[PDB]
RNA sequence: GAGCUGUAAGUAAGCUUUGAUCCAGAGAUUUCCGAAUGGGGAAACCCAGCAUGAGUUAUGUCAUGUUAUCGAUAUGUGAAUACAUAGCAUAUCAGAAGGCACACCCGGAGAACUGAAACAUCUUAGUACCCGGAGGAAGAGAAAGAAAAUUCGAUUCCCUUAGUAGCGGCGAGCGAAAUGGGAAGAGCCCAAACCAACAAGCUUGCUUGUUGGGGUUGUAGGACACUCUACGGAGUUACAAAGGACGACAUUAGACGAAUCAUCUGGAAAGAUGAAUCAAAGAAGGUAAUAAUCCUGUAGUCGAAAAUGUUGUCUCUCUUGAGUGGAUCCUGAGUACGACGGAGCACGUGAAAUUCCGUCGGAAUCUGGGAGGACCAUCUCCUAAGGCUAAAUACUCUCUAGUGACCGAUAGUGAACCAGUACCGUGAGGGAAAGGUGAAAAGCACCCCGGAAGGGGAGUGAAAUAGAACCUGAAACCGUGUGCUUACAAGUAGUCAGAGCCCGUUAAUGGGUGAUGGCGUGCCUUUUGUAGAAUGAACCGGCGAGUUACGAUUUGAUGCAAGGUU
């Protein structure tokens, strides 16, 4: 997913993080309350937050390097 | 007599055959072989250094 | 190095000289499974979605080295080489030209 | 934060009887205090909390496969919301 | 380049030719503890301060930073005291700490058992163990040398010299060096004279000071005084140092890569047999048994985004070299030496030179000074009291690539197995045992007995007394059957002699049993002497003890011999 996460704004990146973190909370919450049965959604949302935080760290690397 | 690089490669893979310089003769590959095949330039060379 | 859809021939085994299409390949222990060849007979107890069942005659795995690709000209079994054609890497038949197997 | 510090709900027969009252049981993070459990449950669920009760459990010794080891230590919160409810299925 | 979601099965969810999983290069993240450094503390936890920030009506809470100690640099301020310093104050720097294979190396400290057949000098031994240092090596290193020739020309290491010289209750025992043969193989810089400024005392001159130049050596150098000479050289390993450019290979992922069929036996062939083929590949490992030609490979060849790694050439940076005269000046002071007390030198304080330490003494200036194993004298050699220096050398926790008349599971690391782990100890510390189904899990569907375990079928498989304690399964031991024997007999359990009753062999003047007769007090170790009531062994199985290196001497053998040998 690292081709459209670069296309975001660094102000839509920080919103897509907390959008995905609400999603990761909901299907971690109904994993315990046992009606889920599609558990591969948990890992693919944990990696999506890792994509969204790697590009929103190397913005600040480049923003500090050329400054 | 001297190191022939193409004889030492063309005989390297046959089981039983061994290539040797005239300077490099030792007792354990002479007595291992059933037959020598020396050249002209190696027969004169082993004749000079062994006698 | 045979791929998932190939028509092959077996050299060693109960069945030798036998044709058949590979259906899975198991790479990290290199044991392919060829249809018709190495038919095991399991003893399965009844499952959650299955009956009891007597023997379950399914295919076992064959080692890769016991299995060889055929020639598209001669139908002899043949070894496989590699050619570079427009950057890709295709499979020479080592006795004739190209073997073609997408599926 | 605020959803890192709630991990799971706790659904037992000691917990469902507390849901006859307004009490809800959560397995929260082990590094948190009961003030920010209260400030997190009313951020996620938009309720109003009267009280909250914490307790630590120690690691419980388990042997699976005949090799010995321990379960995780866990921190359990019992929130006691005034009005509203937490919708569960 | 087609599968994948660790070991690790599974299911369930999925993901992937739009190239996943994996493989390298680079990067991001990197909880808490720990030198742990905001404070504390029983490490992996508490309690903060400050400054921002979120939240809240406000607190409470939370987030992010920042706050140990000396150290360095700054400016504040300046006590007893008047200046001044102490000291406090902030503000920068992050310098130190801790860790290790710390194996090797260099220092500081430094035993004992033992050997001398006791033992004190001596030896063990500057060993072990502590400390402190460091580095990829360290240390040493450019003659106040070794020597005594028509001498050599930094150090280190190797061979010899040589168990020689010598030391030593001249006991035990220690134990060189030079020459010669090799590896490797470069020398430098400073203090001082003097000169230049500069700055202050001071009196304008001198002194001191910094800085710069200068110049560093015995064939006596250098200041000085002369004459004659310049950017060619030199290079980050010493010799002063930064950092480019462009290449070169080097690793850190890889990619090609020759050539076989048939029949027989088998569950399976790579074996046998028959006919081929490749080889710059007949290394090796797999594949249902023993494969150059089935597979992975090998020989050979090719490859790099990116990372470093060396290494070239430019760039760049530094830089005059000689000669003569030596009149004068300089050439390393509480130093060298001396005494006393020690240590080190192979050398035990001695005929002790030479090298250090403590304590006091205490020099010389080129017509100088030191050394040549006491001391003089004479010759000869060298120039102390400043410093730096690669290589040859040591070591392997490791990494990469390999090797073995090395181990095969009581061996080999303690550990082939979710080992310094169960376990033991309050603690340091001590520390195991435990590999093998099959080719493939095809891991026994069903039936019967049973509560279940277990079995008996059936079934898989070449084999199931290969059934998961699973390759073979030896003895001790436990059994069940039996053929011959045995209830008047005194026994080291046999041994010859033998009737009877069974049996039939690696077929030979056979095998099993034994009515009865004759003879006969186990085995080791220890002893003058053991049935010994002397020791040791419950039994069985495994393990379990004259080896190796170096030297010496003897024979044996073989070279060739007045020579033999490296
Ligand atoms: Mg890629
Ligand atoms: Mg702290
Ligand atoms: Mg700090
Ligand atoms: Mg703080
Ligand atoms: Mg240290
Ligand atoms: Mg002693
Ligand atoms: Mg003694
Ligand atoms: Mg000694
Ligand atoms: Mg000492
Ligand atoms: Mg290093
Ligand atoms: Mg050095
Ligand atoms: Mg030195
Ligand atoms: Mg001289
Ligand atoms: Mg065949
Ligand atoms: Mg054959
Ligand atoms: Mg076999
Ligand atoms: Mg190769
Ligand atoms: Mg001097
Ligand atoms: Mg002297
Ligand atoms: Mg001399
Ligand atoms: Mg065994
Ligand atoms: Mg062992
Ligand atoms: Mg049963
Ligand atoms: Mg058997
Ligand atoms: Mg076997
Ligand atoms: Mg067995
Ligand atoms: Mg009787
Ligand atoms: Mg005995
Ligand atoms: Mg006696
Ligand atoms: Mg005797
Ligand atoms: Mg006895
Ligand atoms: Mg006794
Ligand atoms: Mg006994
Ligand atoms: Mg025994
Ligand atoms: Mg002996
Ligand atoms: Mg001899
Ligand atoms: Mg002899
Ligand atoms: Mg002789």
């Amino acid at each position: 997913k690292a081709k459209e996460i670069r296309d975001l704004t660094t102000s839509e990146i920080e919103e897509q993080i907390k959008s995905s973190k609400e999603e990761l909370f909901n299907l971690r919450f109904q994993l315990a309350t046992g009606q889920l049965e599609e558990t591969a959604r948990i890992r693919t949302v944990r990696k999506t937050i890792a994509r969204l935080k790697t590009v929103a760290r190397e913005r600040e690397i480049e923003q500090s390097k050329a400054n | 007599e001297n190191e022939d690089v193409n004889v030492e490669l063309s005989a390297r893979n046959i089981p039983g055959v061994q290539v040797t310089t005239a300077q490099g003769l030792n007792v354990l590959d002479i007595t291992n072989a059933d037959s020598l095949v020396i050249t002209e330039a190696a027969a004169k060379k082993v004749e000079e250094v062994l006698g | 190095h045979i791929k998932k859809g190939d028509n092959v021939k077996v050299i060693a085994g109960k069945d030798k000289g036998k044709e058949g299409k590979v259906i899975a390949t198991l790479p990290k222990k290199d044991r392919v499974v060829v249809e018709g060849v190495n038919i095991m007979k399991k003893h399965q107890k009844p499952t959650q979605l299955n009956p009891e069942g007597g023997i379950l005659e399914t295919e076992a795995a064959i080692h890769v080295s016991n299995v060889q690709l055929l020639d598209p000209k001669t139908n002899e079994p043949t070894r496989v080489g590699y050619k570079f054609v427009d950057g890709k890497k295709v499979r020479i038949a080592k006795k004739s030209g190209e073997e073609i197997k997408s599926n | 934060e605020a959803r890192d510090i709630l991990k799971r709900p706790v659904i037992t027969e000691k917990s469902s009887e507390a849901m006859a009252e307004d009490k809800y049981t959560f397995d929260v993070d082990t590094r948190v205090n009961k003030t920010q459990v209260k400030m997190a449950v009313e951020e996620i669920f938009n309720v109003k909390v009267a009280s909250v009760n914490i307790m630590n459990y120690k690691p419980k010794k388990k042997r699976m496969g005949r090799y010995q080891g321990y379960t995780n230590k866990r921190r359990k919160a019992i929130v006691t919301l005034k009005e509203g409810s937490i919708d569960l299925f």
